C-alpha cells in the first residue's frame, strides 16, 4: 500500500523534473542565440514596434 | 412582484410597457392582503410569519452545509453506481450533462506544456544549424573546383571567374529571400488560423467583463436590499408605536366624557 | 505567484520563443539559400568553359548588371528580415499564451457562476424578507384606519 | 517477498529524494541565475524593465 | 500483481535517467558551441575578402 | 485476504485515469510512455547532429 502511494508521488516529481529541465534548456538556448547576435538586432526582435 | 422588479433592473432592457402590469399586480396584492387581515386574527397572521421565517433560515443552513461540503469535496471520490431511476430528477436546474468538469488544468500544468513546446523549437534550430554548416562546406568545395578550371591566367578567365561569383551570389540571395517569404507565409497562415480562436477569446473576455459587471450589479442590488430591509424593520416598529399612541391619546379618554 | 508573476512567466516564455524562432527562421533561410546555391553551382560548372569564348565587353556589362540586381535583392531581403519577419514572429509568440489565457478564462468564468448563483439566492432571500415586512406594515395602516372610524 | 517489496519502496523513496533535494534544487538555482542575468542585461540596455514594454 | 508493480518502478527509473542524460547532453552541446564560435569568428573574415579585388 | 487486496490495489493503479500534465487525461503508464517517447525523440535529434 505504501509502495502504491509512492509510485504516484514519485511520478509527479518526475514531471516537475521534466518541466524544469525543459525551461533550463530553453533559457540556455536563448542565451546562446543572444551572444551570437548584436544586442541592437535582438532588441529589434523583442521590442521593435513598442518603442516610440 | 419584487423579483420581477429585480430582474427588470438587471436586464437594462427597460421595456416601456411593463408599468401598467405592475400596478395591477400591487393592487391585487393589496386586496389579497386586506382579505387576509380581515379573514384571520392578527396573532395567527404573526405566528404564520414566524413559521415562514423559521423555514427560510432552515433552507439557508441546509444550502450552506451542502455548499460548504462541495468546497471541501475534491475528486478522489469514485463514481459509485447507485441504481434506482425514480422518475428522472436530472438536475435542480432541470438537466446536468455537463460535468466533464475534469479538474480544469492549473496554470502550472499549462505553462509546463508551453516550455515543452519551446524546447521543440530549440531542438529544431540545432538540427537546421547543423544542416546549414554541411551545406556551406559543400558549396565551398564546389566553388574551389570551378575556380581551379578558370585559372589559365588569361584576362577573360579572371573576368569569367568574377562573373561566376556574381551570378552565384545573386542565386544565393534569391534563395534566401524566397525562403524568408516562404517562412513569413507560414507564420501568417499560422496566425490566420488562430485568428478565429483569438476572436473567440475576445468574446470570452467580453463575456467575463460583462458577467463581471453582471456580478457587480447583483452585488450592488444585494446592497440595496439589505439596506432596504433594515429600514423596513425600523418602520414597522414606528408604526406599532404610532397605533398604540393613537389608542392611548384619542380613544381611551371617550368613556369618561 | 501573483498574477504579476504568472504574466512575467508568460512573457519569459514568449521572449525565449521569439529568440529561438527568429534564429530558426534565419537558419532555415540560410540553409535553403545554400541548397539552391549548391544546386546552381553544380549545374553551371560545365558551361563556364564555353563562356570564356565571349567578347570581354559582354562579360563586363553582365557583371555590372548582376551587381545592380544583387543590391536590389539584398535591400528586399533586409527589408523582410528586419521589418516584416520580426513582427510576424512576435505575433506568433503572443499566440503561445492562448492556451494559458483560455485556461484562466475558463477558470474565471467558472468562478463567476458560483458568486452570481449565491448572489441570486441572497437577493431572492432578501426579497422574501421584504415581502413579509410590507405585509406587516400594511396590517398597521389598516388597524389605524379602523381606530379612526 | 515482504523483504523484497520493502527494498522496492526504499528505492522509489531514494529516487524521489534524489530528484527533489538534489536534482531540482540544482536546476532551479541555475534557472533563477539565468533569469536574473537576463533581466539585468536588458534593464541596462533599455533603461526600463523589459517586461513593462511587453505589457 | 507484485511483478507488475515492480515493472512500473523500473520504468520510472528508466525515464528519470533519460531526462537527466538528456540534460547532460545539452550542457555539453552548449559548451562545445561556445568554444567553436570563438574559433570560427577567425575563419569567416577571410573569404568575404574576395570582394576587395580592386586595384 | 491479503493476496486479494494486493491484486486489487495494483489493478486500480494500472487502470486509473488522471490529469498528470497539460490538458489531457491519461493513465500513469500512458503518460510515462509519452514522456519516454518524447525524450527518445529528443535524443535521436541530438545523435543525428
Amino acid at each position: 500500500l505504501k509502495t502504491d502511494e509512492e509510485l504516484a508521488r514519485s511520478f509527479r516529481q518526475i514531471l516537475d523534473l521534466s518541466f524544469k529541465v525543459n525551461k533550463e534548456i530553453s533559457l540556455q538556448s536563448q542565451k546562446a542565440v543572444e551572444e551570437t547576435c548584436e544586442s541592437a538586432l535582438v532588441r529589434q526582435w523583442y521590442f521593435d514596434g513598442s518603442l516610440p | 412582484f419584487l423579483r420581477s422588479l429585480h430582474d427588470d433592473s438587471i436586464s437594462s432592457s427597460v421595456h416601456p410597457g411593463k408599468e401598467d402590469l405592475r400596478s395591477l399586480s400591487h393592487q391585487q396584492w393589496m386586496s389579497m392582503a386586506e382579505k387576509v387581515w380581515n379573514t384571520h386574527t392578527p396573532n395567527h397572521i404573526l405566528a404564520a410569519l414566524e413559521r415562514l421565517t423559521l423555514n427560510s433560515t432552515q433552507e439557508l443552513k441546509k444550502l450552506q452545509f451542502s455548499q460548504a461540503a462541495d468546497l471541501s469535496k475534491g475528486p478522489s471520490c469514485q463514481l459509485k453506481e447507485f441504481s434506482e431511476p425514480i422518475t428522472q430528477s436530472r438536475s435542480c436546474n432541470e438537466s446536468t450533462h455537463l460535468d466533464p468538469q475534469e479538474t480544469l488544468p492549473s496554470f502550472h500544468s499549462l505553462i509546463q506544456e508551453g516550455w515543452a513546446n519551446s524546447v521543440k523549437v530549440s531542438s529544431e534550430l540545432r538540427r537546421v544549424q547543423s544542416q546549414a554548416q554541411a551545406l556551406s562546406e559543400h558549396l565551398a568545395e564546389r566553388i574551389q573546383e570551378i575556380h581551379k578550371k578558370l585559372s589559365d591566367g588569361s584576362e577573360v578567365s579572371v573576368l569569367t571567374r568574377a562573373a561566376f561569383d556574381a551570378e552565384l551570389r545573386c542565386v544565393i540571395l534569391r534563395g534566401c529571400r524566397d525562403a524568408l517569404m516562404q517562412e513569413c507565409r507560414m507564420l501568417q497562415e499560422e496566425a490566420a488560423g488562430k485568428k478565429q480562436e483569438m476572436k473567440l477569446l475576445q468574446q470570452q473576455q467580453q463575456n467575463i467583463q460583462e458577467a463581471c459587471l453582471l456580478l457587480d450589479k447583483k452585488q450592488k442590488h444585494i446592497q440595496i436590499l439589505i439596506k432596504g430591509n433594515s429600514s423596513s424593520k425600523s418602520q414597522i416598529r414606528r408604526s406599532s408605536v404610532e397605533a398604540q399612541k393613537y389608542v392611548q391619546d384619542k380613544l381611551l379618554p371617550w368613556p369618561q366624557e | 505567484g501573483t498574477t504579476e508573476d504568472k504574466c512575467k512567466e508568460m512573457m519569459r516564455l514568449q521572449l525565449a520563443y521569439i529568440c529561438a524562432k527568429h534564429k530558426l527562421i534565419q537558419m532555415k533561410a540560410k540553409s535553403a539559400s545554400l541548397k539552391v546555391g549548391l544546386q546552381w553551382a553544380e549545374n553551371n560548372a560545365s558551361v563556364v568553359q564555353d563562356k570564356a569564348s565571349q567578347k570581354e565587353e559582354n562579360l563586363k556589362v553582365r557583371i555590372t548588371s548582376l551587381k545592380n540586381e544583387t543590391l536590389q535583392i539584398e535591400n528586399h531581403t533586409n527589408s523582410i528580415s528586419n521589418e516584416k519577419l520580426p513582427g510576424l514572429v512576435r505575433d506568433n509568440a503572443q499566440l503561445l499564451n492562448m492556451p494559458i489565457v483560455k485556461g484562466d478564462y475558463d477558470l474565471q468564468m467558472a468562478h463567476q457562476t458560483s458568486c452570481s448563483s449565491r448572489q441570486d439566492l441572497v437577493c431572492d432571500h432578501l426579497m422574501k424578507q421584504k415581502a413579509s415586512f410590507e405585509l406587516l406594515q400594511l396590517g398597521y395602516e389598516l388597524e389605524l384606519r379602523k381606530h379612526r372610524d | 517477498k515482504a523483504k523484497f517489496e520493502s527494498e522496492v519502496l526504499t528505492r522509489l523513496r531514494n529516487m524521489r529524494h534524489k530528484i527533489k533535494r538534489e536534482d531540482l534544487v540544482s536546476i532551479e538555482k541555475i534557472i533563477a541565475d539565468r533569469e536574473r542575468e537576463w533581466e539585468r542585461k536588458w534593464e541596462k540596455i533599455l533603461g526600463k524593465c523589459p517586461f513593462s514594454l511587453l505589457k | 500483481a507484485l511483478m507488475r508493480m515492480e515493472s512500473l518502478e523500473a520504468e520510472m527509473e528508466e525515464v528519470t535517467e533519460q531526462i537527466l542524460t538528456w540534460r547532460e547532453q545539452q550542457k555539453t552541446a552548449f559548451q562545445m558551441n561556445s568554444d567553436a564560435n570563438s574559433s570560427c569568428i577567425t575563419a569567416q573574415t577571410s573569404y568575404l575578402s574576395i570582394e576587395n579585388l580592386h586595384p | 485476504e491479503t493476496s486479494e487486496n494486493i491484486v486489487d490495489v495494483v489493478r486500480e493503479r494500472h487502470q486509473s485515469k488522471e490529469k498528470w500534465a497539460g490538458s489531457t487525461i491519461s493513465t500513469l503508464c500512458e503518460k510515462m510512455k509519452e514522456l519516454r517517447q518524447s525524450y527518445e525523440a529528443f535524443q535521436q535529434s541530438s545523435l543525428q547532429d
